[PDB]
């Protein structure tokens, strides 16, 4: 899940089944497990992803597509593809935030009176995530959530199938990256309160070097997340820690 | 016209799936190159870019015509209609031809069936660089090619006498390196599919130490002399000498770290790591020497009086001797 | 002549050839044997959690429709005939971006044998994906693998195996990684089960052990030196406060 | 307006001797300088089209030398048919010619 | 840094082809997106783009739709990186106009005519766009004719004015600099006998 | 203009025109303004760029090409394409240098006795740069300069049309990046001469701090320019400023 692009990546087997009465046959086999070049000679639905950015349909070493025709006319059409979708995030509670990254698909050019979509199993059991299939370093996938709806655009009314993946960010990186250096700098600023007032350069270089370290931590910490215009919870922590360090130097100045 | 009837008569009953002399003898292919430029040799990914005009020539007894014209000079339109060898570069990570504005290919067929096929290529070839002696190093890393599907008994390659020609050598993208020469090679390699005739062109490059000099060799030596200037400062100003030494240590660390990002993540010591390491050691020794000086002025002053006067002559001579032995030992190799 | 005989043979083999049907479309499954000749392993990235490898990937099976007996030699054909023949739909499950090289032509090989054996080779540069456990970084070892599966054809339509079963993957002892070192490699044959059927799978797994030579001379030696340069303040008396505080804080800054 | 200055304004020369004519441009004219020859009561004939390219029907004794601004026309074994005027003209912009050099015999 | 903006759009064109006119069936025809390679579609291009593509998952994201009178509707889903040069003399308190130029390549103004279908509601979905750094204040649609050495060509122009937000830049650069500048004023409260303290403080602020 | 790659980018309408007597017609129209798929059925010249690295020909939404056939047989063929060409630079006077970036094009596969090129208008008026056509941030386009010549290859002589764009680098970035901070750091070193001789740590940290910032300035200033193996003007400026700061510190040591 890329946080600076507000996007995520997913790799799926995307299966679509429908029924074509023109493809009925009668032979020694009840299911024809055909190639991926017969699918380009028949009608297949034009499913696209409403929030996709740059997706790829893999074709190594051949087009990763599957076509099975059943003798009564039912087709199973499966693709292997990598989808890069948009996940609009609200980072007020960063880095202790939970998101629901969506994945919406439907048909391009076929309205509700022409093509309607459906889940093939029970909606809680349709989008299935593998166990070893998790390339998440920073987040934790909690569960999935599907939905169905009807969007309306300038070309007609369309059916939209929605999936939500619920993610929970892991704080263990931002702790050691930002929260523990800030606490270490604040305690190192508060060390100065035990030195004797006859050593003015000692407490001076204490104060100024901890203020420099806080400045470096703030600039180096704000580059992780995107350039949002609101304050996060790491920004509030950094601001209060900076206030404490600056207050320690001002108290030294008063003393 | 007449060229249209000749071209239409050559392509009737023609099979571009079969090489000439498919069951008679191997096909002899004469190859020429013209290196337009050797691009940047970046050591991070262990690769280098090259731009060439690759020319092949062979004999096809099916493209033999009788006419008053001697040569048919064609575009890339007919390249995909006759047999073309499946030459591929064995040490290339990525390679593409050129397609703007029209596919940069050339086909010329002669009166006796001799075909000449030239195309422009940009190759991103691979060569493992033994990055010892860096940056005083010299490399010779190849560009190899062979046929993909046809073994030695089916396709044989052969250089001409004027095989590889370089261009101007001054408009090339070699910033840190310098071209010195080349040499061709032919060999036969055993592969799971068969024995293949492989041809190699080795380009010899030598790294010019003009960027790494003003980046690391001059500033690290200057920082060493900066640590040296602490000896002439009075031994009573303790915060001055301590701050000088430790800030000099800061400068050495920052310069070392920013200097190691040029070369790849090799695990051995180079001729550049040793230099910055010894400079750090020198700064470390100067600071620890002042530390022992400040302890010894309090413990016993008879030993600490002439220690700084000894350091003032021992540090530059040791560094100069290190520089002499280092530079001779790494320029002899 | 011989060129005419080969020409009529190739013209007879390709006339009335159905590319939609695999060999033995109603009968037993077809057996495909794999060879991999690893040319290089390019860049093992820990930040992207992937690695790149160039390979010579070869598949061998037997198609009785491409059988001939009038000529005694093996037929290496121009690679464009691979679009007129049936080739298996092998894919890599954990890849992120793959391609066949295309200079000067498409880098692939197609060879017919008189008993029907088809030999089909590709030159691929695969960016396969592997998650790494960096809890012991940089003193860690990573098993990074290339999964090889058949997409459309189930285990009762196709069958995978390694050609040789121990020497099917070559060129692993010649790989020169700048940061790792291959200690061991394994070839695995199994079957996986999806909701559409059971599919054969091969697995080529490599154990990559990380060197320490860069990390020592980049992180471990400086940190120890800076700790010694922080210890040196104990040899400074407690009177000079400014010196000891500046030294300690600047060791912290370093 | 690119001005071409031709030198000398008038010259004399015998038979069988090398001769050199010069043309200098104020601005840049790449290789688009041409040399014309005009006999009395005749139309000018193009001798050298572009910098250093002979026209079809010109003997091999005329040869030109080009640069960005300085241009030369040299004749080798001069016969008695080179008694004419010679103009240099640029074609990088709207064409402007030189003043001419009249070769004479003495 | 690249002086460009990427935008995804559903770009639809509608014209009338009297050759694609039928009257036996009464309904509108949505055909497979591969029949658009056998019809005439206009050669529309974007003059200021750097990289563009039609999405091709799960198929080529394009739409063809016929009407019984002859009208053809032709939509694409395009992600394009258009080049807008910015004037950063007031960065980050600036407002920039980035414009997608839409022109016809082959056909002059005597072969084709461009117009916005609606002329103000032709472009939708602008008010629902949320950017992390900017905020769309206004957008305009402009019809035009440009003149080259080959002819006069129709042009449409969709220009958006983007205003940049300031809060990020405040907390990232403006607040640390102001705080270091107040902190650098403590050098006067220290007495002028202690020299090392005032040097360390002033020098540290300058370095920060 | 990418100085790090020794290259530049240029977006052009590339127009070619020749005469083909096999495409004469007699109809109601005098010029057929045809499609971009008729130009693949006829002969078109195979122009390539001699110094182009990786050029693109735009395909959005249709192939950006133009074919017009006039009744007497003349053909006008126009393409829209993005050339990424090579500009060899001599960065000895950086950042006060001027360049002439070339753009050489000619014919592949057709020698001088087969296909010759020429400018359609006066050579000073053939390459035309638009007014608002400038994506330059660091340079300044001064003008254009065309030429025509012959290249002698191993296969024959080929016509080569050359175009030089003259560029002048703008110093305004490098002044504020390097030349003004170097001067301010040298002044900061020179301000140490006014402190009293009884403040030894003060002048010590002045000198050593100025040396540290000069070092960080030189490293930050070298990373913009590519890794050339010679000395530029900025390198000499930084060298003399470093000499001044180091001389100030040695003078303090002697005092
Ligand atoms: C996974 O999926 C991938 C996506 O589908 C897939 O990639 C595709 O692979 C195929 C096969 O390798 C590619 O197909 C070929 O492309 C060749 C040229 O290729 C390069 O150019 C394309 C763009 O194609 C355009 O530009 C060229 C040059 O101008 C044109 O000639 C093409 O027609 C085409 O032009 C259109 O688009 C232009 C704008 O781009 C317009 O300006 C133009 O007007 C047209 O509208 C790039 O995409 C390629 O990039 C890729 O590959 C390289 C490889 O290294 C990568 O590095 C790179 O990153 C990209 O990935 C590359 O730049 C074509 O020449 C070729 O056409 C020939 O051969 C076949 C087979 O024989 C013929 O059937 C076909 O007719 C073509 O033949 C003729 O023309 C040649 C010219 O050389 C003649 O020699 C020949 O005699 C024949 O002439 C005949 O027909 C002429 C009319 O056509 C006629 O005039 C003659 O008289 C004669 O009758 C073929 O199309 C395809 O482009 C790739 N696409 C992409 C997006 O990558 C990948 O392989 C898949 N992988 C697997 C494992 O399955
Ligand atoms: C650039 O754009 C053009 C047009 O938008 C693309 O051309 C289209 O290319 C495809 C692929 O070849 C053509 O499809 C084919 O039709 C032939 C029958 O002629 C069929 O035999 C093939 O199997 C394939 O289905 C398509 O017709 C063609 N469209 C037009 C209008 O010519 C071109 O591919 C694009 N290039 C790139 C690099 O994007
Ligand atoms: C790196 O990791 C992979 C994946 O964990 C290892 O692969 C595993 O290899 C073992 C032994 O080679 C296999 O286990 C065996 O299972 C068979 C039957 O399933 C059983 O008869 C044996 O007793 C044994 O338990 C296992 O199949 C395989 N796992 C998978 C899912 O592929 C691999 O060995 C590791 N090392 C390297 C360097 O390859
Ligand atoms: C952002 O920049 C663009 C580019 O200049 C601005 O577009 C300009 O918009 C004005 C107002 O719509 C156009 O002026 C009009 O000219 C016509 C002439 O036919 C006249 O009839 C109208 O009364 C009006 O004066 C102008 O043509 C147009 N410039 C170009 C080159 O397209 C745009 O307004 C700026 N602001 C925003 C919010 O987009
Ligand atoms: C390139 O290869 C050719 C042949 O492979 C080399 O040619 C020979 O040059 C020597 C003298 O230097 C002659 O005695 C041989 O007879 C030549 N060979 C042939 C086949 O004529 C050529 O030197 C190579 N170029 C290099 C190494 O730069
Ligand atoms: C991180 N680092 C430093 O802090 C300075 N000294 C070290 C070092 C110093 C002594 C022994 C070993 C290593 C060093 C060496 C290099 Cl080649 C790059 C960065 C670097
Ligand atoms: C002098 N020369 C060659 O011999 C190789 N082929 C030629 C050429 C080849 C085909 C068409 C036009 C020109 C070429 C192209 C360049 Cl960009 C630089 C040097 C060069
Ligand atoms: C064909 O290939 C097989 C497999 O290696 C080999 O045994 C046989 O000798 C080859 N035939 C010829 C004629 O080389
Ligand atoms: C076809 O579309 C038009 C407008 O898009 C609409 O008015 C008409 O009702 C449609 N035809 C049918 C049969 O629905």
């Amino acid at each position: 899940v890329s946080d600076h692009d507000m996007e995520y990546t997913i790799d799926v087997f995307f299966r679509q089944s429908w029924k074509d009465e023109r493809l009925k046959f009668k032979g020694p086999m009840t299911v024809l497990r055909l190639n991926n070049l017969m699918a380009s000679k028949i009608w297949t639905p034009d499913t696209f992803f409403h929030n996709g950015k740059k997706s790829v349909a893999h074709n190594m070493t051949m087009p990763n597509k599957l076509l099975r025709i059943t003798e009564d006319g039912t087709l199973l059409y499966t693709m292997r593809l990598t989808v890069r979708a948009e996940c609009p995030m609200h980072l007020e509670d960063f880095p202790m935030d939970a998101h629901a990254c969506p994945l919406k698909f439907g048909s391009y050019a076929y309205t509700r009176a022409e093509v309607v979509y459906e889940w093939t199993r029970e909606p809680a059991r349709s989008v299935v995530v593998a166990e070893d299939g998790s390339r998440l370093n920073q987040y934790d996938l909690l569960g999935q959530t599907v939905d169905s709806g009807i969007v309306q655009s300038s070309t007609g009314e369309y059916v939209v199938m929605t999936t939500h993946f619920h993610l929970k960010r892991k704080i263990g990186y931002f702790v050691i990256q930002t929260y523990l250096p800030c606490i270490m700098t604040v305690i190192l600023s508060q060390v100065s309160f035990w030195l004797n007032r006859e050593s003015v350069p000692a407490r001076t270089v204490f104060g100024v070097t901890t203020v420099l370290t806080m400045t470096t931590l703030s600039i180096s910490a704000r580059n992780s997340l995107p350039k949002v215009a609101y304050a996060t919870a790491m920004d509030w922590f950094i601001a209060v820690c900076y206030a404490f360090v600056f207050s320690a130097l001002i108290e030294f100045a008063t003393v | 016209g007449d060229v249209t009837v000749i071209l239409n008569n050559l392509l009737e009953g023609y099979d571009n799936k079969l090489r000439p002399d498919i069951g008679v003898k191997p096909t002899l292919i004469h190859t020429d190159m013209y290196v337009n430029s050797i691009g940047p040799v970046n050591a991070i990914n262990m690769e280098y870019t090259i731009d060439i005009f690759f020319a092949q020539t062979w004999y096809d007894r099916r493209l033999k015509f009788n006419s008053t014209i001697k040569v048919l000079r064609l575009n890339s339109n007919m390249v995909g209609k006759i047999w073309i060898p499946d030459t591929f570069f064995r040490n290339s990570k990525k390679a593409d031809a050129h397609w703007i504005t029209t596919p940069n290919r050339m086909l010329r067929i002669w009166n006796d069936g001799r075909v000449l096929y030239t195309l422009r290529l940009t190759i991103d070839a691979e060569c493992q660089l033994q990055l010892h002696n860096f940056p005083m190093d010299e490399h010779s890393c190849p560009l190899e090619f062979s046929s993909y599907g046809y073994p030695r008994e089916e396709i044989v390659y052969q250089w001409k006498r004027s095989s590889v020609e370089v261009g101007d050598t001054r408009s090339w993208r070699l910033y840190q390196f310098s071209f010195v020469g080349l040499r061709n090679t032919t060999e036969v390699v055993k592969t799971t599919s068969g024995d293949y005739v492989v041809m190699s062109v080795y380009f010899d490059l030598s790294r010019r130490m003009g960027y790494f000099t003003i980046q690391t060799y001059i500033p690290c030596t200057l920082i060493v002399v900066l640590s040296w200037v602490s000896f002439w400062i009075n031994k009573d100003a303790v915060p001055a000498r301590t701050s000088l030494g430790i800030t000099t240590v800061l400068t050495m660390t920052t310069l070392s770290t920013i200097a190691r990002k040029s070369l790849p993540k090799v695990s051995y010591v180079t001729a550049m790591d040793l230099f910055v390491s010894v400079c750090f050691i020198f700064v470390f020794s100067a600071l620890v020497e002042y530390g022992t000086l400040h302890y010894f002025v309090s413990s016993q002053p008879a030993r600490a009086a002439k220690m700084d006067s000894y350091a003032r002559i021992f540090f530059p001579t040791a560094f100069c001797l290190f520089n002499l032995v280092y530079w001779v030992s790494y320029l002899y190799l | 002549s011989n060129m005419s005989l080969v020409k009529e043979t190739v013209d007879r083999l390709l006339k009335g050839y159905d590319i939609r049907l695999r060999p033995d479309f109603g009968g037993p499954p077809v057996a495909v044997g794999m060879n991999i000749d690893i040319a290089s392993i390019d860049m093992v990235s820990e930040v992207n959690m992937d690695y790149t490898l160039t390979m010579y990937f070869q598949q061998a099976w037997r198609d009785k429709r491409l059988s001939y007996n009038v000529i005694p030699l093996n037929l290496t054909l121009d690679n464009r005939v691979a679009d007129q023949l049936w080739v298996p739909d092998t894919y890599f499950l954990n890849d992120k971006k793959s391609f066949v090289h295309g200079v000067t032509v498409k880098n692939r090989m197609i060879r017919l044998h008189p008993d029907g054996t088809v030999l089909y080779g590709l030159r691929i540069t695969t960016t396969a994906a592997c998650m790494m456990d960096l809890r012991r970084y940089p003193l860690d070892e990573q098993n990074c693998t290339l999964e090889i599966e058949s997409y459309g054809y189930t285990t009762d339509d196709i069958e995978f195996y390694w050609r040789g079963d121990d020497n099917a993957v070559t060129g692993v002892t010649k790989i020169e990684l700048p940061q790792f070192s291959i200690v061991d490699y394994k070839l695995i044959t199994k079957k996986v089960v999806f909701s559409t059927g059971s599919y054969p799978r091969l697995s080529l797994s490599f154990k990559l052990k990380r060197n320490i030579g860069y990390f020592i001379l980049q992180t471990y030696m400086p940190s120890i030196l800076i700790t010694i340069l922080s210890w040196v303040s104990f040899w400074i008396n407690y009177d000079a406060s400014a010196a000891r505080v500046a030294l300690g804080i600047t060791t912290v800054l370093t | 307006n690119i001005v071409m200055t031709q030198s000398p304004k008038s010259m004399s020369m015998s038979v069988g001797e090398r001769v050199t004519l010069s043309c200098k441009a104020s601005e840049y004219v790449g290789t688009y300088v041409s040399w014309y020859q005009q006999k009395p009561e005749q139309s000018p004939k193009l001798l050298i089209y572009g910098a250093s390219n002979r026209y079809t029907g010109v003997p091999d004794r005329f040869t030109g030398s080009g640069s960005a601004t300085d241009f030369t026309l040299t004749i080798g074994s001069v016969q008695a048919e080179d008694l004419a005027d010679y103009h240099c003209g640029q074609s990088y912009s709207y064409p402007t010619f030189g003043a001419g050099t009249k070769l004479e015999l003495k």
